[PDB]
């Protein structure tokens, strides 16, 4: 039995003595503060476990228990959300009439006149309209009562307590040994077969037994009062057979193999439910059941204790070709001996997955009455896009950290990492060329269109009525997806999404989802997206590859991961560390995602979202002005920013006034960040010297000498405030533009 | 011949090495082991004498510091011009600069505190700054 | 661009650009006479400030002239 | 009077603003049943608005052509209520704070662990000091005339002074 | 002047100019800056001591 | 090339010489210090101006000082 | 196997012998281009390069110029190509007079001058030939 449980009992004593010795973790900070810089360092190195102990076992035990703490925090957050839904929300009124009632689960105390923020959402209720789509999620779960929300919150609180206790227990009482952590095969088997496999299976069971019948009754018009409790759907089979007359057969078809008998509630119709405007619940049930089967199957791939299984070490060592020397030899050691490598991969994947979620959820609204809630759709899309970008850049940063710290050339001789480091110059040069090519061509299309439109030469622009750049490949793919039902997906009644083509799904006179046509403006904006993504990849990849050494600093690794510079020599050596590459990559990621969000918002407002008449006529929010106005920079400035910013600037005196205040505050913080971004530390140090003289002249002099922020901290603060200001500005802009509806 | 076993990388020297000064570093390795190149990923040092070429003195000295602080190996550094001239650089008299060596002569030494330098106005319109 | 991002990143990028130019057929014939290096720190701050000022003045001049001449006020 | 300002008691624009606020609140409450919690909240808001406007009318503030109160801060005693009185309070409160802080700095400063006593406050001593701030002006003046307020020229400086 | 005696600094370029520091050691073996002094405050480099000549110290 | 100057306040601890990446500095015998050694900059043509020597200086103010001047290929940190 | 080995068998040079960099295909293709072919007078190299780049350049101006939709589009494109060729020959002359200052290999004052004269003649020839071809098509 190679895979076995190993723990140390009473690893760490539990006491408050350390709580009164801040900075105990690090050897340098444990000596007490001489200057204010110490303070900052104590908050910067708090979670840098690798720099606090030289033993991997101790770092692993800290990471495990910190993850337990994060789970406790997340469970507390879920408990709070559910409790505010049960006690402070109009969930029942929204249930009764989802179309008219505006979701809201937050109430403001009237203390300074802020009660104006209590909007007239409806349902004899006043509160702040929420855009987290929690009401749609709860309806998809067939909640239909506030007692269930209350008990959901209580369970979440108990789970948060359990997570906290588990963290404490697994640090101070039973801390697993290092050999326990270094089980990639067993961990993958357990996370795939159970965490993701049985999780899907259990959720599919819930949907089949709870969500499906309740939502079917709700769609039929049954008032939530008359819907029997979910447990009533588990005791009397006939009560469910009325809705899906396949339970009558029971589980015998499942074991007999006649799964076709379950097609009543396990369908593959796809498309969207015309009533609620969301995905069919039966489709999601079949989806989760299939995913559960696949995950359970995939969880048996790796060898843990019985001979059968895959050894990932051999798997990696086996893949090597003529062009790559030793192939994937040494990657298993890297990913089982350094948390930074694993964190880089996991953060990159989580970020990309979050962006994929954002793209898929809007195209195929998964919850009932979420499609027509334009405010929820936009908020969810932008939120998950931002999360994905942040996670991607974090993965880059931790890859760089691994390269600086946990990279060992002795164990990486002529493998993939060695070869990549050995043709990094070619990689970066070509990425630079492609970035310049993309930027030039894509952005110069916009500049050319703007110049021609300013000169009155409209026939010379890159527009539909002018030189045309049709995204022919995307249109061809859309056509194929349109034709898929019946030909390449014969058992699928309807296309996966109505974006590609088909009817106009509208719920309550609102266009839930309709086909999206791609024109020259779509071509140009997509190439802008590609340009920005390529530039961000350039910055971050350059930071990762040149993290250890460069033709400027052959010994950069000795300087550490984040350092300000290496002096004004060799010309200038500012921002030469990989941390500074992350610092710039964050700006470029923010820029790219801002463009992505603007594209999504304008395209959806001008081409998808709108209203329908009984005849079938379509009237979009902005009247389809995207095709002929999204092709010039002035068009974006006028028809998108200036035109759609009316709601924020005019929100004063209404329930949305908070959005205008936050708009101004975000502008203020964004401008404030420039103070740190542009200026340097010496000026501020001298100014502080003068101020310290002034204090001393009155015998006021802190023992902790004041110090200007370190160069690295100056950059970090500037970047943090820049991102906060930009994100908040767009947050207020979108929410006020999409809540005045 | 004597070069450490290296698979080659795009970080080596360039045209200026042929047209301008190139640098060489020699050392002795008791055993065969892997060290990080200042330019590429990794290389294997031969048992006995190892000779390596670089484009900057800083790269040679960084590699020398790596050898000294990791594999406790003594090293020598030379500069080769296109004309064929070779100059001995890093150990100037067989002993490292950190260790005192009788015979060396001070250079760029001022016999007064740093704060006693003349004002810029005193040295004006002459091709000199206060330090000179 | 010049006020936020500082020299080291750009010098390390120009290193790769130099390598790429030197390793291209049909372009090795054409070689720079002055070695291409990133802008100096003070020069970079000056150029960033100059761009900032030029853009500031041009945009505000355009606004003040155009609004007044378009609404005659 | 002052700069062509008519007292808000006889300001038609002031009354128009009051009426506009009340009528918009009434229009907002017309969409709720009488006695509903939203209706009660809106009625309380209406009452608070009426009380605010009545207090402003009775206070003696000066209105402008826009109907909003304007503050006179030239030292006029009849308008001290606007700026002079609160200002004094501020200068008292902050004064207190400042004085107390200084004292703490000069109390824990005569120790080897003076730095360690700034991240970690000696709460008993801290409250002892904090309770003494109500006489900050007297103590400050006594220190000033006693020479214990300011440090001598013999203190840190720079090369050109 | 003597071990443990407080001295006011007179070095104009010094971070502790016009400040009081305690003498740690004095070198009687010639030397241009023999008097080692230690100050309470740490300079920007984190050090809190320096060598001074007796001419650059006011005695007390 | 940059100009590197060592003042008599130096205490001959060698830290500046150790920190130097281009082997510009060295130790020479001296009598004005307890250690009997002082730093010197015989070959400043190889100085790049990183000012690591100044950063690695115990003396109150930088017994070793670096003044940037004319730039050459060596002092400009250029492999080309 | 191992298709990536150090260039020129020198591990310490900033290059690699990849299939793109050092393969019979690329060596033979580049070794027969006028810029690198053996036994060519610099005048002939310039003439070949100019012929290649003149015929090549009329098309973009002709088809995407402001007068593309007029019945004189081809002539405007030809004139634009001629002007650009003149600019490039000015560039070549100044580059030669700046680079090689103190018939042979192309890297000399006289060699580069002959190359530039050949390039101008060949570029005007290519532009004229492209015009002739497109005039009736
Ligand atoms: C986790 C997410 C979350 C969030 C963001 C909120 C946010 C909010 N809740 Mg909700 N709530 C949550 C979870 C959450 N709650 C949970 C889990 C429960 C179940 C118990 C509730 C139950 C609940 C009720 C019953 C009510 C709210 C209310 C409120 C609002 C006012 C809170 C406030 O300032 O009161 C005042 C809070 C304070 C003044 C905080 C106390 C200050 C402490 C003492 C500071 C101590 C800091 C300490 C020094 C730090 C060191 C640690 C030390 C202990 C050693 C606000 C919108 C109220 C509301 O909306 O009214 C209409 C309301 O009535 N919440
Ligand atoms: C973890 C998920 C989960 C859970 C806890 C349950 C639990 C249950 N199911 Mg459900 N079911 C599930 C997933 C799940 N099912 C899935 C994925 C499908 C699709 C194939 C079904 C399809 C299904 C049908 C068609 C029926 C049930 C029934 C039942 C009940 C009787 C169980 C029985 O006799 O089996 C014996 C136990 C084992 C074999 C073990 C029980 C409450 C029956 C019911 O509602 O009667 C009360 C019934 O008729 N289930
Ligand atoms: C076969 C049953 C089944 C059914 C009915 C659904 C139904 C649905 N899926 Mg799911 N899905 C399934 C299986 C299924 N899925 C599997 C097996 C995968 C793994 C790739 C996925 C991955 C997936 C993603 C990533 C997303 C969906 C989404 C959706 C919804 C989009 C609307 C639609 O018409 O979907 C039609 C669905 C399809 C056309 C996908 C079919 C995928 C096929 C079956 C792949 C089969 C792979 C094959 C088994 C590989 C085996 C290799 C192994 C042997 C080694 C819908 C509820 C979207 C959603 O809910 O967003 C809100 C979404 O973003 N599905
Ligand atoms: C799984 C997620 C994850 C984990 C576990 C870590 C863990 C770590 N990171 Mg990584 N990182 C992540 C995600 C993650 N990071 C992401 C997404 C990014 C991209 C931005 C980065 C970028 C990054 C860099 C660039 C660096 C690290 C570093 C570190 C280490 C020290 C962190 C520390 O001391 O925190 C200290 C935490 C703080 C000081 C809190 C600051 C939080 C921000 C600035 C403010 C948040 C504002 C809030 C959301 C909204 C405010 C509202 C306003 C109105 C008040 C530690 C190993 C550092 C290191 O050296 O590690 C070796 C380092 O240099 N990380
Ligand atoms: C809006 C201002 C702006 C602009 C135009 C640029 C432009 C550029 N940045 Mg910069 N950047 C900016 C703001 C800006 N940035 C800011 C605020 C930051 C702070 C975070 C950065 C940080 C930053 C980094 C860290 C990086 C860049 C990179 C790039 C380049 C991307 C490649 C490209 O598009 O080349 C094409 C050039 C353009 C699209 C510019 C417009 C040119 C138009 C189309 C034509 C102009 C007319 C023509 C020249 C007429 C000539 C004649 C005339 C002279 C008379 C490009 C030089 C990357 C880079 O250089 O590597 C590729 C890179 O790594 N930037
Ligand atoms: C009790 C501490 C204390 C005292 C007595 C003073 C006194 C003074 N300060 Mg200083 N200051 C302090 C703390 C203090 N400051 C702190 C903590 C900061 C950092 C934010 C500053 C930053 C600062 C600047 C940048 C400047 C002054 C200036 C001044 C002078 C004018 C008043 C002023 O502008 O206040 C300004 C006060 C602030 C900007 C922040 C004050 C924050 C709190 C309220 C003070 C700390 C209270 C603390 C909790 C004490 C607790 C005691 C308790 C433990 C018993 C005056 C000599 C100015 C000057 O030089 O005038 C000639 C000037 O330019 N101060
Ligand atoms: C400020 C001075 C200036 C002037 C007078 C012009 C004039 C012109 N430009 Mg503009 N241009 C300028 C600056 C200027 N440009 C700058 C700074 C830029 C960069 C932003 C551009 C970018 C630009 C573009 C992108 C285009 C033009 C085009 C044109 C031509 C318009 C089409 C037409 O009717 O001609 C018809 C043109 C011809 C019949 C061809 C004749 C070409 C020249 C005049 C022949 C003689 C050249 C001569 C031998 C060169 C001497 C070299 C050296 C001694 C200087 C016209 C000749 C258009 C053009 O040329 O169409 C193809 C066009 O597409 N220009
Ligand atoms: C997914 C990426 C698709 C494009 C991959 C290109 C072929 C990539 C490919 O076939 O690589 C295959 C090639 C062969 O390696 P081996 O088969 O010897 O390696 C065995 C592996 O198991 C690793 O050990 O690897 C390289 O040469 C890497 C450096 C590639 C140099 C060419 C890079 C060109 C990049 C730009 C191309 C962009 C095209 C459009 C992208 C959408
Ligand atoms: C939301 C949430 C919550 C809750 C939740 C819940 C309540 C859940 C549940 C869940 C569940 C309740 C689950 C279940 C599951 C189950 C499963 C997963 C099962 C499985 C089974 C199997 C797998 C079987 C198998 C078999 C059989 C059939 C027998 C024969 C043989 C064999 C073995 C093959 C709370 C409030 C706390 C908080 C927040 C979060
Ligand atoms: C295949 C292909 C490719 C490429 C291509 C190319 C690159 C092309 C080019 C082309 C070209 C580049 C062409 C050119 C041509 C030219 C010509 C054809 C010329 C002619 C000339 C002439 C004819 C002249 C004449 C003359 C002179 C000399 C002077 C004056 C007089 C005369 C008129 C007699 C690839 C593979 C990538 C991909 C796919 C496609
Ligand atoms: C303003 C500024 C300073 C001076 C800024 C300082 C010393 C920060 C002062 C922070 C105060 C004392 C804390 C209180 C701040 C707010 C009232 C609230 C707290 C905010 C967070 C710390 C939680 C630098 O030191 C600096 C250094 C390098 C580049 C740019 C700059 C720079 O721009
Ligand atoms: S300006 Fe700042 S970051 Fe740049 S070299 Fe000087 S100290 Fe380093
Ligand atoms: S670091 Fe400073 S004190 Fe030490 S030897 Fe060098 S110059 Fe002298």
């Amino acid at each position: 039995t190679k895979v076995k449980i190993l723990v140390e009992r009473d690893a760490t004593a539990t006491s408050f003595e350390k709580w009164a010795k801040p900075g105990h973790f690090s050897r340098t900070l444990a000596k007490g503060p001489k200057t204010t810089t110490w303070i900052w360092n104590l908050h910067a190195d708090a979670h840098d476990f690798d720099s606090q102990t030289n033993s991997l076992e101790d770092v692993s035990r800290k990471i495990f228990s910190a993850h337990f703490g994060q789970l406790a925090v997340i469970f507390l957050w879920l408990s709070g959300m559910h409790f505010h839904g049960a006690y402070f929300s109009n969930y029942l009124a929204w249930l009764n009439n989802p179309t008219s009632i505006k979701p809201s689960a937050q109430v403001v105390w009237p203390i300074v006149g802020q009660e104006i923020l209590n909007a007239d959402v409806g349902g004899n209720f006043q509160g702040v309209q929420i855009t987290s789509g929690f009401f749609q999620l709860w309806r998809a779960e067939g909640i239909t009562s506030e007692i269930q929300l209350y008990w959901t919150a209580i369970g979440a609180l108990v789970m948060s307590g359990l997570m906290l206790f588990a963290g404490w227990f697994h640090y101070h009482k039973a801390a697993p040994k290092l050999e326990w952590f270094q089980n990639a095969e067993s961990m993958l088997n357990h996370h795939l077969s159970i965490l993701l496999g049985l999780g899907c299976l259990s959720w599919a069971g819930h949907q089949i037994h709870v969500a499906l019948p309740i939502n079917k009754l709700l769609d039929a018009g049954v008032a939530p009062q008359e819907i029997p409790l979910p447990h009533e759907f588990l005791v009397n089979r006939d009560l469910i057979a009325q809705l899906y007359p396949s339970f009558s057969k029971g589980l015998v078809p499942f074991f007999s193999g006649n799964w076709s008998e379950y097609s009543d509630f396990l369908t593959f119709k796809g498309g969207v439910n015309p009533v609620t405007g969301g995905l069919w619940l039966t489709d999601t049930a079949h989806h989760h059941l299939a995913l559960a089967v696949l995950f359970i199957f995939a969880g048996h791939m790796y060898r843990t204790n019985w001979g059968i299984g895959h050894s990932m070490k051999e798997m990696l060592e086996a893949h090597k070709g003529p062009f790559t020397g030793e192939g994937h030899a040494g990657l298993y050691e890297i990913l089982t001996t350094s948390w930074h490598a694993q964190l880089a991969i996991n953060l990159a994947m989580i970020g990309s997955l979050s962006i994929i979620v954002a793209h898929h959820m809007y195209a195929m609204p998964p919850y009932p009455y979420i499609a027509t809630d334009y405010a929820t759709q936009l908020s969810l899309f932008t939120h998950h896009v931002w999360i994905g970008g942040f996670c991607i850049v974090g993965g880059a940063a931790h890859g760089a950290i691994f390269m600086v710290r946990d990279y060992n050339p002795a164990k990486n001789y002529n493998n993939l990492l060695d070869r990549v480091i050995r043709h990094r110059d070619s990689i970066i040069s070509h990425l630079n060329w492609v970035s310049i090519f993309l930027g030039f061509h894509s952005f110069g299309l916009y500049i050319h269109n703007d110049t021609m439109r300013a000169l009155g030469r409209s026939q010379d622009m890159f527009s539909d009525t002018a030189i045309q750049l049709q995204p022919i490949f995307a249109q061809w793919i859309q056509n194929l997806h349109l034709l898929a039902p019946g030909n390449t997906a014969p058992n699928a009644l309807t296309t996966a999404s109505y974006v590609f083509g088909g009817d106009v799904v509208s719920v309550g006179s609102k266009i839930a989802i309709m086909p999206i046509k791609l024109g020259t403006a779509d071509f140009m904006v997509h190439h802008i997206h590609a340009f920005t993504i390529h530039v961000t990849a350039l910055i971050l990849l350059k930071g990762v590859l040149y993290a250890r050494s460069s033709k400027l600093i052959p010994d950069k690794a000795n300087l550490g991961f984040r350092f300000p510079c290496d002096g004004p020599g060799r010309g200038g050596t500012c921002q030469v560390s990989a941390w500074d590459h992350v610092f710039l990559g964050l700006f470029w990621m923010y820029n790219s995602l801002s463009i992505v969000l603007f594209h999504f918002s304008w395209k959806m407002q001008s081409d998808v979202w709108g209203s329908v008449t009984p005849t079938g006529a379509v009237s979009h929010i902005t009247g389809g002005n995207f095709a002929q106005s999204a092709i010039t920079i002035n068009g974006w400035l006028r028809d998108f920013l200036w035109s759609q910013a009316s709601q924020v600037i005019q929100s004063y005196g209404s329930a949305l006034s908070a959005y205008g205040l936050i708009f101004l505050g975000a502008h203020f913080i964004w401008a404030f960040s420039l103070m740190f971004l542009f200026s340097g530390r010496g000026y501020w140090q001298e100014l502080i010297e003068s101020i310290v003289w002034a204090h001393n002249k009155i015998k006021v002099a802190p023992a902790i000498q004041p110090r200007a922020l370190s160069i690295t901290q100056g950059r970090a603060v500037g970047l943090a405030h820049y991102l906060l200001g930009g994100i908040g500005t767009t947050w207020a802009f979108f929410l006020a533009r999409i809540i005045s509806v | 011949p004597y070069s450490p076993i290296f698979g080659g990388s795009t970080g080596g020297w360039l045209r200026a090495a042929e047209v301008e000064e190139k640098y060489a570093i020699t050392w002795t390795s008791p055993k065969e082991q892997i060290f990080e190149m200042p330019t590429g990923g990794a290389a294997v040092m031969l048992i006995g004498e190892n000779l390596l070429y670089l484009a900057r003195k800083e790269q040679c000295l960084a590699l020398g510091t790596q050898l000294k602080s990791f594999k406790i190996s003594d090293y020598k550094i030379y500069r080769i011009f296109p004309s064929g001239e070779v100059q001995f650089l890093h150990p100037k008299d067989g002993v490292f600069p950190e260790k005192v060596n009788p015979g060396r002569l001070p250079v760029g030494n001022r016999s007064f505190s740093i704060g006693k330098n003349p004002n810029p106005v005193s040295v004006k319109f002459s091709g000199q700054g206060t330090y000179e | 661009m010049f006020l936020i991002s500082w020299r080291g990143y750009w010098q390390e990028l120009i290193e790769t650009l130099v390598w790429a130019h030197e390793r291209t057929p049909l372009a090795n014939l054409i070689s720079w006479k002055d070695k291409p290096v990133a802008l100096s720190i003070v020069q970079a701050r000056l150029v960033g400030l100059a761009h900032f000022t030029v853009g500031y003045i041009l945009t505000y001049a355009a606004f003040v002239i155009a609004s007044t001449a378009g609404k005659f006020g | 009077d002052v700069a062509g300002l008519i007292p808000c008691n006889e300001s038609p624009v002031f009354t128009k603003r009051l009426n506009a606020s009340v009528v918009k609140l009434e229009n907002r409450v017309k969409k709720y049943e009488a006695g509903s919690p939203p209706a009660l909240a809106l009625e309380q808001q209406i009452e608070r608005t009426k009380q605010r406007f009545d207090r402003y009318s009775k206070s003696g503030l000066l209105c402008g052509k826009d109907g909003l109160p304007h503050l006179i801060t030239d030292g006029r005693w009849s308008h001290s209520i606007e700026f002079v009185i609160p200002g004094l309070m501020f200068l008292y409160i902050t004064g207190w704070i400042g004085w107390v802080g200084r004292k703490y700095i000069r109390t824990v400063g005569g120790d080897t662990n003076a730095t360690e006593k700034e991240i970690i406050i000696d709460v008993p001593l801290a409250l002892k000091i904090m309770s003494t701030g109500f006489i900050w002006p007297i103590s400050a003046w006594q220190e000033y005339i006693s020479g214990t307020l300011l440090a001598d020229v013999s203190e840190i400086t720079v090369s050109p002074r | 002047m003597d071990k443990g005696s407080k001295v006011r600094n007179l070095r104009k370029e010094s971070y502790w100019f016009n400040e009081i520091g305690t003498v740690v050691t004095i070198d009687k073996s010639g030397i241009k800056y023999p008097a080692l002094v230690r100050f309470t405050k740490v300079n920007y480099s984190g050090t809190n001591s320096t060598n001074f000549s007796l001419d650059e110290l006011q005695e007390v | 090339s940059h100009a590197v100057k060592i003042y008599d306040t130096c205490i001959g601890c060698t830290q500046c010489v150790r920190a130097c990446p281009t082997d510009v500095l060295e130790m020479v015998p001296w009598d004005g210090c307890k250690a009997g050694q002082i730093a010197s900059a015989p070959r400043t043509e190889d100085c790049v101006g990183c000012k690591r020597c100044e950063s690695a200086c115990p003396t109150d103010f930088l017994s070793v000082r670096v003044y940037l001047g004319g730039e050459t290929t060596r002092s400009m940190g250029l492999a080309y | 196997a191992n298709f990536i080995k150090p260039y020129n068998n020198d591990p310490f040079v900033g290059h690699l012998s990849t299939p793109v960099t050092t393969s019979a295909a690329t060596k033979a293709f580049l070794g027969n281009l006028p810029a690198y072919r053996a036994g060519l007078s610099p005048l002939l190299r310039g003439l070949e390069v100019g012929m290649a780049h003149g015929y090549l350049l009329v098309g973009p101006f002709d088809k995407l110029g402001p007068l593309r939709n007029s019945e004189i589009a081809l002539l405007s494109g030809f004139l634009s190509a001629v002007g650009l060729i003149t600019i490039l020959t000015l560039c070549l002359t100044i580059y030669g007079k700046v680079s090689f200052q103190e018939n042979k290999d192309l890297l000399t004052e006289d060699g580069w001058s002959q190359f530039t004269s050949g390039f101008l003649v060949g570029a005007f020839g290519g532009a004229g030939f492209a015009y002739l071809t497109l005039l009736n098509l």
